[PDB]
């Protein structure tokens, strides 16, 4: 569970932004996409596993799944591709309401930039350092931190 | 134009 | 300590390979930008302080140190801004060496990537995980949450 | 064209 990781893609306006979320702390990563391809799926997850160790990555989708251009960079990066299907129904649930969450954020901030990807990132640094108390980037260095240990 | 990234 | 890093420019290929070292660990983050302008650090910026815990950042230059926009996203953020100034002589020679530590990285990776930024990115992967026995993606992670408990 | 970011 340190290593584990959730594929999740959203639309604002007109553009897709393509969340991480490491599950057991809910800490997030986030980018702007013209268009989901399995081209930009794995760009991202190479960016996500040379900062983060991530070990599993459950996809978003089945053409990402699917895609070999994702599985040739999960087959670089060391990381084990699985799929995203709710076994736990529970995960339907938190995946929405995270996305209602960050577009809530990017909403009021989207009017301090001009670019949708800089709102994204300012949601995405609200979401991390937010305690609710803990915030989700200190449960991720403490998970990861423990497991180091 | 007044934004965090366009100050202008 | 825990919060403190360092800007670092370097180029390759007639572009731009933006750097911010976390110093007490190692641990690198990096991007391709075409160049190096107010606007691209302070996105960068924004980046990096929504996904560690980053209190102060050593400017590369005094043109990035002078920028407004760049103080915009370092106050936006929560950064101190400081400059980059190497009054501890040891400084110019750990950059100038990690500098060409990634440039010997990307050349070894570059005929598996199309594009740079692929293989910049292979290039902060492979040296945020090489044990030197603790990786600096280890140390990062240790010296945070020491620092959070 | 047999890279990772471009399998062809
Ligand atoms: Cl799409
Ligand atoms: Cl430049």
């Amino acid at each position: 569970s340190p290593g584990i990781w959730q594929l999740d893609c959203t639309h604002l306006e007109g553009k897709v932004i393509l969340v991480a979320v490491h599950v057991a702390s809910g800490y997030i990563e986030a980018e702007v996409i013209p268009a989901e391809t399995g081209q930009e799926t794995a760009y991202f997850l190479l960016k996500l596993a040379g900062r983060w160790p991530v070990k599993t990555v459950h996809t978003d989708n089945g053409s990402n799944f699917t895609s070999t251009t994702v599985k040739a960079a999960c087959w670089w990066a060391g990381i084990k591709q699985e799929d995203g299907i709710p076994y736990n129904p529970q995960s339907q649930g938190v995946i929405e309401s995270m996305n209602k969450e960050l577009k809530k954020i990017i909403g009021q901030v989207r009017d301090q930039a001009e670019h949708l990807k800089t709102a994204v990132q300012m949601a995405v640094f609200i979401h991390n350092h937010k305690r609710k108390g803990y915030s989700a980037g200190e449960r991720i260095v403490d998970i990861i931190a423990t497991d180091i240990q | 134009s007044d934004k965090i990234d366009n100050l202008d």
